[PDB]
């Protein structure tokens, strides 16, 4: 039954069946929340912890793709590996040849020309047999100030103020329209974000439950520590 | 081309693999090989399925293969998989012979060809082998090892094992009347012969439709060989004298 | 080229000449013969300066995607173990290459040669290039492993001073590196003519 | 040829040559190769011209018998 | 010039080497290890062209451990050794050859003490004794002189001390210094450094 | 190629108002011997771009049947785009320096001459890749032989008019019969103008031989 | 045999200011004992903030300039914007690099404005080595005119004299001596000299006649 | 050069051959992994124990390096496969490094090998799940657990295979930091767990144990049955306390 | 049915249902106008956003001075068709030292954009665009489709309910050539604003254009840049 078709076929309206199915796939994922303030980017996850054996120290949904830019994931993490790898040597070898740093658009951009390569017939061995499973959120701060983007494994990539990805992203945008403003500082940022988390997740939000990260102009890729995480989710 | 496609190496709803199963199957339908342990020595006893009056005398041995100077195997199964396999194996043996001037110890060599075997139950399209496979051989390490492998690519060491068909009743009698450390050649070679004879009942035993090979060290050197027919036929009146006496007895 | 590294009690002292000539001209008198691989990690170069910068900035790269990925800085050996399985792939075909690479990780100072006939080797005292023979002499002179911090700066100094002295391609100043337990600084760059006027004078 | 680098730049003595910078001008390179006998009927002896001597080519380039 | 040096008894093999790292006229390292661990009971003693030696024994030891990992048991001393000369060998013809002159030194459970000898071209010789190096003139004959098969350890330290202290007189070089290993049923045991202040 | 084995003496191109005109004499040389005598080293590449050439001439005659090729794939398509003289003068520069880079040149030194847009173009290409613009040039002996000639009237007269850069053509042609060895008394005069390319021959210089009797 | 090289002349001359970078050069083109044409300067535009000057092999600079060109077509495709000089300079470095095993014959010079809006000089050696200069000469006449520099641009060797900025006057003056004095002694530099001076307001070039011997 | 593509997602974004996977693994021989403070205790429950097998050859439980060893649940094949890649990687890390392996490495290599084989053309996914165990150089030890789709986590207590469910429920009621103080304590931990499933008592287990800067260290049969004693010792310990 | 998901499998009809799938995918995006007058090539795209708080999706992409294109359908299979266009004008410039013709590089997209239709496992490029270039023979728009076909269009819009867009451009094809280039952005500003519902106004964060011209490289004017050109438009007439 699903093997009547290759994985390039279009459908009647206009779509590929295998991006379809891994946009769907995404909306299995724990909830992950992106702002972009004129003081920095703020990615906030849910670890979603399924048992108490379990360390969650050991997930990591929020990765450092550079000193500069940090990536949010939500689907398949184990898809997001290669695309979080790409990046981080895209980065690198953009530092070699040029002795700059990338901006996060042409970071967003050489991620997401990964998206479409796949395919059956005429294909290398090691090649992908079918798109990724996730949804990235790039937040980073360049010359252009804190930018937040988006990335689908349909290879479309925008640039967004504030967007939620996962499962709950749905209730957790139309939160983010109603919180968000221009004007909005990096504290205020947070903790809406950590409101809204704390709304959208099924366990009661705690210093364990979620990963919380920022960048900012003059400071590196930052994530929170325990102490911090419980500071900020003493008053919301 | 994608709808002429069998899907050899995917897997079923239930997490089983359809063509390796149905390679046992073929397995349990091809002819009985047995293979048992001693405190001396190693032996196979594997049934001749090729019989006819007009069929020509066997060269060496119809499914015993000497796989080097330590170590021999016999085949259930597809014969001319069995063929190719027996070929790896000797190339193998011969490989490790060459880059370490010492004699391969079977295990290693048993690994090898359950890679092969995986492999090929993994990934490639093509269809598994259908062939299991007993070994028998000696090393430094180890001595004296039984093993067995499968067309999944499993193997596992044991002291006395049955591939083929009726296999399960063999397993049993073994397990009734094998003897852990206490087993000698001619016991083993003794109670091959009553299992073959039990296991083979729709046809009557005789030295024209088993072949059994020992394995043993003779002055620091392995000395594999196939019983002659006087030797087997021997065994055999000794078995039925046992069973006689038995029958006498009760 | 004059370059000399040592490890004494508060970490490893590294110093260098700045005088890159062709033939018997002298192209630069202002080279950075110390390679700031990263905050934590020192290079040195000696032999061809495209090839000693090309390669240490490859090391560069990858120790920072070994951060990345193993969310852990690399160490001294694991980077000289880098460097020089990147070098061997290319011995003989033309690469001169003589560097040392300086650092501080879970051991403790770390400093090794690595050049591209494919030596690689740990070591206390380090001397590197056409000068080298001089800044030994005067280095092991006055070496020891208890020195001062001002004393181990004086030595370097005076080491690299008399090798450019000695040698017609070491000369135009020495740049001084200090390598601690919290990443390095750099402590000076001295011209040759005001060291001449400090200690003739 | 004259793409030498890092030879001498490392070791006083030893096959390698070469400063630490590439220059071809400074390395040896033919830059205006001439032969000493162009514009000339004969070929000149080897060793007619000693090196450094002020020397004025018989003929433009070309011109080698 | 390195220089490498084993005896074997009855029950041990005795090796040596010397501690330097010479570039050009200057030793940058005065206590060089020249010997490799392949094993509990296996040393490899590697010297050659820079690179080469490092690249080779660290491809050979990394092996011998997998192979160890792999089957749970350790290569014999005579198995390592013939792997190791198929390897060379193969690398003798190919676009990567090493120059590297080897000393293997292993016991053996079954088979005992055993010492090899390869050359660069990968011919391997099973000796009571070998050398290597420039050096290996000068105390060849003093092996050869004084060598015993039935050698206790103690009087094989002491014909390795006669020697080294040939190779102060006579050799050109500066060897000052020497490691000193053992290798019997116990496995490996580094002995005082035999050095010439 | 790495031994040419027949060649063709210097070259020359010469811009007027109105055009170029390029000169080659018509033969081919098997080393000293003058083999075959009556070859044309003159192309015509389309109605705008003429091509002459010094060298090895197996590898001129390709070069011609390439770009040859390369016009007629171009006037196949028919879309109103024709190669102007610089463009062909940049694509012989990047095949010469490709040859050259993988130690297999083309061992030639080829002068194109074009009229494009009511502009001279005269445009030089050696086989290590050095390509450059003049608005006289001349390969081989003619580079010491006609161009300090060509220099000369240029730095009198900068603008020349067709008949004067005829003339002075055959002026050059007579000197380099005179003094060139590889040299023949048969040659080609092409010419590029807002008509076309017009290529004539065979051509012969007047020669005086009065410095016998001296 | 085959010789993929040769030497057609040329000198380049950069010099970068508090607030400008000169780029000067000879514009002749020469192969042995011949001049190939009086009209071919070294100088080339690359953004509107840099200038390169190529000198050594003519075919090796035509490739490298028009290889230089199609990057930073692709850098400004890629990133959305227009190189800086610094990456520029690591881009060159790379790509001259990249040749190790059979080197551009080419002597490189990068003057422009940086970041902050000073001048920037970039001197590479033919393999990529590079660093960041003052003042810089390339070419056939390096040798003759980098004590020069050393000595009026950088008041080596002089005592009591002020360090007084270099003004866009005094430098362009100093370039032309320079290159006459140039002209005068090496065989390879004549018959122009073309400055290109790169301020916040554009890039200006300007020529200047040297003598034709 | 078959290019077919086996694992490609369904309309409900689900990868029907990696669910497949985690249903063969489903089917394996229960395995217990269990941190503690100074040990780490793998423990893996025989399905059937023959009498006429060579036990050595048929163990779940087998070592990566000199600190890392694992134990597998699912298709035996896939795992020695697994197993031998794994090692070739810690062998090439000891080399380039020249330090040996964290545990979290290795798991990483063998998480992004299984995930490899999820997403390409022409092969099928592994059918094991892993319990990779270990101490770092600091000490620490680390249990950590790889699944068919290539996500791999770090965990105090953990079972896989058959049975898992319950195993590692009875592990959530009963991992304390009191349970874990002495490495008896722990052992006899990994074999209640065990117990939970398996029958004979204690016959079916085959138990090992890794200390620091120590070899891994199987328990014979002896010592197994030693240790279901005294856990029967402790239930009468129970029950004497309860009446 | 059986013919409708292979792109090597003709129908019963002489027809390829997979090409026409991804013509659909075309017809999918967000509406593009391109047109032409004597001088000038402009196209101008009506960019759509995926929420409120996101920013509008790039539809107008730099191909080389001279070249632009306007893109519709599938994103990734845009970029990589820029990509190539880029790569065969850079090449093109260094091979020739010339501009890319524009009718050639539209013959080199659909010869490329061929292949894929004829080989088994393969799928027809999902993207349409719009490609403004001037060249030697002027101002060009040129149309690419799924089926790798591609016209020479006086003017041309493709994307959701470009209908309308067409008819407007029916209209006043007869006017468009003569058009300054003020006259022409405002002519094809409101092609696009007739393909918007009546609720919906052409604004600066969802209009982007690009012109290229004689003595004008390829620009796009994208947030306030638009507004010059915004300015003079009349309200829609309904």
């Amino acid at each position: 039954s699903e093997y009547d078709r290759g994985v390039n076929t279009f459908s009647p309206e206009g779509r590929l069946f295998q991006v379809e199915y891994a946009i769907e796939a995404i909306k299995l994922g724990s909830t992950a929340i992106g702002i972009q303030t004129s003081e920095g980017v703020c990615l906030a996850v849910e670890k979603r912890i399924t048992s108490p054996l379990m360390e969650p120290s050991s997930i990591e949904k929020i990765v450092e793709i550079d000193a500069h830019i940090g990536c949010a994931m939500s689907g398949l993490i184990a898809d997001a590996k290669t695309l979080i790898d790409k990046a981080r040597v895209e980065t690198q070898n953009h530092w070699f040849t040029y002795n700059e740093t990338m901006t996060v658009e042409s970071v967003t951009q050489a991620v997401s020309n990964l998206a479409l390569q796949f395919g059956e017939e005429d294909a290398d061995p090691g090649a992908m047999s079918r798109p990724f499973g996730v949804a990235l959120l790039f937040g980073g701060v360049d010359e252009k100030g804190p930018q937040l983007f988006h990335m689908d494994p349909s290879g479309t990539f925008v640039q967004c103020d504030a967007r939620a990805i996962g499962s709950a992203s749905e209730g957790a945008q139309s939160s983010l329209q109603e919180v968000y403003h221009k004007s909005m500082t990096l504290k205020e940022a947070i903790k809406s974000s950590l409101i809204i988390l704390k709304q959208v997740m099924e366990e009661k939000l705690n210093a364990t439950n979620i990963e919380l990260a920022t960048v900012q102009p003059g400071q590196n890729f930052h994530m929170f520590t325990k102490e911090e995480l419980e500071e900020v989710i003493k008053d919301i | 081309s994608r709808r002429y496609d069998s899907r050899t190496t995917i897997f079923s709803p239930e997490g089983r693999l359809y063509q390796v199963e149905y390679a046992m199957e073929a397995i349990g339908h091809a002819g009985t090989c047995l293979g048992i342990l001693a405190n001396d020595g190693v032996l196979l006893a594997a049934e001749r399925r090729n019989i006819h009056k007009l069929l020509d005398e066997v060269f060496f041995s119809e499914k015993i293969y000497k796989l080097n100077e330590d170590m021999a195997c016999s085949v259930a199964g597809i014969t001319s998989d069995a063929n190719v396999l027996t070929n790896e194996l000797r190339l193998i043996a011969q490989r490790y012979l060459l880059q370490y001037q010492e004699p391969i110890p079977c295990e290693q060599l048993v690994t090898a060809l359950c890679d092969i075997k995986q492999a090929y139950t993994q990934f490639g399209g093509k269809r598994p082998f259908g062939v299991s496979l007993l070994y028998i051989g000696w090393d430094k390490h180890y001595g004296f090892q039984l093993y067995q492998s499968d067309p999944s690519g499993n193997y596992g060491g044991w002291k006395a094992t049955c591939i083929g068909n009726n296999s399960a009743a063999a397993v049993s009698m073994l397990k009734q009347d094998y003897k852990e450390g206490e087993m000698t050649l001619k016991s083993a070679l003794a109670l091959a012969i009553k299992v073959l004879n039990k296991t083979m009942d729709v046809s009557k035993l005789s030295a024209e439709k088993v072949e059994i090979a020992t394995l043993t060290r003779e002055n620091g050197k392995t000395v594999i060989r196939v019983l002659k027919q006087k030797e087997v036929e021997q065994l055999i009146k000794k078995h039925e004298e046992e069973e006689a006496k038995a029958e006498r007895e009760k | 080229t004059t370059t000399l590294a040592f490890k004494f009690r508060h970490g490893v002292i590294v110093a260098a000449d700045s005088r890159a000539t062709a033939g018997a001209y002298i192209a630069s008198q202002t080279v950075k013969k110390v390679i700031e691989i990263n905050p934590y990690l020192l290079g040195t170069m000696a032999g061809g300066a495209a090839d000693c910068s090309f390669w240490e900035r490859l090391l560069a790269r990858q120790c920072r995607i070994y951060e990345l990925r193993n969310k852990e800085r690399i160490s001294v050996a694991a980077a000289s173990k880098l460097l020089a399985n990147m070098v061997y792939q290319y011995k003989g075909m033309g690469l001169s290459m003589g560097t040392m690479i300086c650092g501080w990780d879970k051991r403790g100072p770390g400093l090794y040669y690595v050049d591209s006939e494919g030596n690689r080797i740990s070591g206390a005292t380090f001397s590197v290039g056409s000068g080298s023979v001089y800044a030994y002499g005067v280095m092991d002179r006055g070496y020891s492993y208890d020195l001062e911090v001002e004393e181990a700066y004086d030595l370097a100094r005076r080491a690299i001073y008399q090798a450019t002295y000695r040698d017609a391609y070491s000369g135009g100043s020495v740049s001084l590196y200090h390598v601690r337990e919290d990443g390095w600084i750099r402590v000076s760059s001295d011209n040759v003519a005001d060291l001449h006027d400090k200690y003739s004078g | 040829g004259p793409f030498v680098v890092g030879g001498e730049d490392l070791d006083p003595f030893g096959p390698r040559r070469g400063g630490m910078i590439v220059d071809p001008l400074r390395s040896g390179f033919p830059r205006a190769l001439i032969d000493p006998s162009s514009g000339l009927p004969n070929r000149l002896p080897p060793g007619a011209v000693p090196p450094g001597a002020r020397f004025d080519p018989f003929g433009p380039i070309g011109t080698s018998p | 010039m390195e220089y490498l040096i084993g005896i074997q008894g009855p029950d041990y093999v005795l090796v040596a080497s010397d501690r330097v790292a010479a570039s050009n006229i200057v030793q940058m390292k005065d206590d060089h290890d020249k010997m490799f661990k392949m094993s509990e009971k296996i040393l490899l003693l590697c010297v050659g062209e820079a690179g080469d030696t490092v690249q080779f024994a660290e491809y050979i030891q990394k092996n011998v451990q997998l192979y160890k990992m792999r089957n749970g048991y350790e290569l014999s001393p005579t198995a390592a050794a013939n792997f190791t000369r198929r390897n060379l060998a193969d690398y003798l013809r190919s676009r990567t050859p090493y120059h590297v002159n080897l000393l293997l030194a292993g016991y053996d459970e079954h088979e005992g003490p055993a010492l090899y000898y390869m050359d660069y071209l990968a011919a391997l010789a099973k000796a009571p004794f070998a050398a290597h190096g420039y050096g290996a003139f000068l105390t060849l004959s003093i092996l050869d002189r004084y060598y015993t098969p039935t050698i206790s350890r103690e009087k094989a330290v002491e014909l390795l001390r006669k020697c080294l202290e040939e190779l102060q007189k006579r050799f050109i070089l500066n060897l000052p210094t020497f490691s000193v290993r053992i290798i019997d049923r116990n496995g490996i045991h580094d002995l005082d450094n035999i050095s010439f202040p | 190629t790495q031994n040419p084995m027949v060649t063709g003496t210097s070259v020359l191109g010469l811009k007027f108002e109105g055009g170029v005109v390029i000169a080659a004499d018509m033969l081919g040389s098997y080393g000293s011997l003058a083999r075959f005598r009556n070859i044309s080293r003159i192309m015509r590449v389309n109605n705008s771009t003429m091509l002459g050439a010094s060298g090895d001439y197996a590898d001129f005659q390709y070069l011609k049947q390439v770009l040859g090729q390369m016009v007629i794939d171009e006037e196949l398509l028919g879309d109103g785009h024709s190669y102007s003289p610089k463009a062909i003068h940049s694509w012989l520069t990047r095949a010469m320096y490709s040859r050259r880079s993988k130690m297999n040149p083309l061992w030639n030194t080829m002068v194109i001459g074009g009229y494009a847009d009511g502009e001279s173009f005269l445009g030089y290409v050696d086989m290590l890749g050095v390509a450059y613009e003049a608005p006289s040039l001349a390969t081989g002996y003619g580079a010491y032989l006609a161009q300090p000639l060509l220099r000369e009237v240029l730095e009198k007269q900068p603008v020349l008019s067709q008949t004067e850069a005829r003339e002075l053509v055959e002026r050059c042609m007579r000197v380099l019969y005179y003094r060139d060895a590889r040299s023949y008394n048969r040659f080609q005069i092409a010419t590029v103008t807002e008509k076309g390319v017009e290529i004539e021959g065979p051509l012969s210089a007047e020669t005086n031989w009065d410095i016998a009797h001296m | 045999r085959f010789s993929p090289y040769a030497f057609n002349g040329g000198t380049v001359l950069a010099i970068a200011g508090e607030d400008f970078s000169i780029v000067a050069s000879d514009t002749r083109l020469s192969e042995g004992f011949s001049i190939h044409t009086r009209d071919s300067p070294k100088c080339y535009k690359l953004t509107d903030k840099t200038v390169i000057g190529c000198s050594g092999f003519h075919g090796d600079c035509l490739t490298l300039t028009k290889i230089i060109e199609a990057r930073l077509k692709m850098y400004k495709h890629s990133n959305n914007k227009a190189m800086t000089t610094g990456a520029i300079a690591a881009m060159l470095s790379t790509i001259l690099y990249s040749r190790r095993f059979f080197p551009y014959y080419v002597y490189n010079i990068i003057g422009g404005l940086d970041e902050e809006g000073k001048g920037a000089v970039y001197s590479f050696d033919p393999v990529g080595s590079y660093q960041r200069d003052s003042f810089k000469a390339g070419g056939s006449a390096s040798a003759m005119l980098q004590p020069l520099l050393d000595n009026q641009v950088g008041f080596k060797n002089m005592q009591n004299v002020e360090h007084v900025p270099l003004s866009l006057d005094r430098a362009m003056r100093l370039v032309k001596d320079v290159f006459i004095s140039a002209a005068e002694r090496d065989v390879y530099t004549g018959d122009a000299l073309k400055v290109c001076i790169v301020t916040k307001e554009g890039i200006r070039g300007e020529t200047v006649p040297l003598r034709k011997d | 050069s078959y290019d077919r593509a086996i694992t490609v997602f369904s309309p409900d974004g689900h990868l029907f051959q990696v669910e497949y996977a985690q249903e063969a693994v489903k089917k394996g021989s229960t395995a217990v992994g269990v941190r503690g403070k100074d040990i780490v205790v793998l423990g893996v429950e025989k399905k059937s124990v023959a009498k006429l097998q060579d036990e050595r050859t048929v163990r779940k439980i087998c070592a990566l390096d000199d600190n890392v060893c694992m134990a597998f649940a699912g298709l035996t094949a896939d795992a020695r496969i697994v197993i031998n890649r794994a090692r070739v990687e810690c062998q090439s890390h000891r080399l380039t490094v020249e330090d040996p392996v964290t545990v979290e490495y290795i798991t990483r290599y063998i998480a992004s090998l299984k995930q490899r084989y999820t997403q390409s053309n022409g092969r099928r996914p592994f059918g094991i799940s892993a319990l990779i165990v270990g101490f770092d150089f600091d000490g620490t030890p680390r249990l950590y657990q790889t699944d068919p789709s290539g996500t791999y986590h770090a965990w105090k207590a953990n079972a896989i295979g058959r049975g898992a469910k319950s195993v590692r429920e009875f592990l959530e009621k009963n991992y304390t930091d009191e349970a874990i103080e002495t490495d008896d304590l722990t052992i006899k931990l990994v074999i209640k767990a065990l117990l939970e499933v398996v029958q004979s008592g204690g016959k079916n287990i085959e138990l090992a144990v890794m200390r620091r800067d120590q070899p891994l260290k199987i328990l014979n049969p002896e010592e197994i049955e030693k240790y279901v004693a005294e856990i029967e010792k402790e239930k009468e310990e129970n029950e004497k306390k309860k009446q | 049915n059986q013919y409708d998901n292979d792109v090597t499998v003709w129908s019963p009809q002489g027809r390829i249902h997979q090409i026409e799938y991804a013509m659909e995918a075309v017809k999918q995006g967000s509406a593009t106008v391109g047109l032409k007058s004597k001088t000038h090539a402009v196209l101008v795209a009506l960019k759509r956003a995926q929420s409120e708080l996101a920013a509008h999706q790039k539809k107008i992409l730099h191909v080389d001075n001279h070249i632009g294109i306007s893109i519709a359908g599938l994103t990734a299979d845009a970029r990589l068709l820029c990509n190539f266009m880029r790569q065969e004008c850079l090449d093109s410039r260094f091979v020739f030292d010339r501009p890319l013709p524009v009718s050639r590089l539209v013959s080199l997209i659909g010869s490329k954009t061929q292949i894929p239709t004829q080989r088994y496992g393969r799928r027809p490029y999902g993207v349409g665009l719009l490609i403004a270039g001037y060249d030697d023979m002027g101002p060009h728009i040129f149309q690419t489709c799924p089926s790798a076909n591609y016209f020479d269009c006086r003017a041309m819009s493709i994307g959701a309910r470009s209908q309308s867009a067409r008819t407007y451009l029916e209209r006043h094809m007869s006017e468009f050539m003569e058009c300054n280039l003020n006259e022409l952005v405002k002519h094809g500003l409101r092609a696009l604003r007739e393909t918007l519902p009546a609720e919906q106004d052409l604004t600066t964060k969802n209009v982007s254009i690009g012109i290229v011209g004689k003595d004008l490289e390829f620009t796009i004017y994208d947030d306030d840049d638009v507004s010059p050109f915004l300015e003079g438009l009349e309200e829609r007439p309904q």
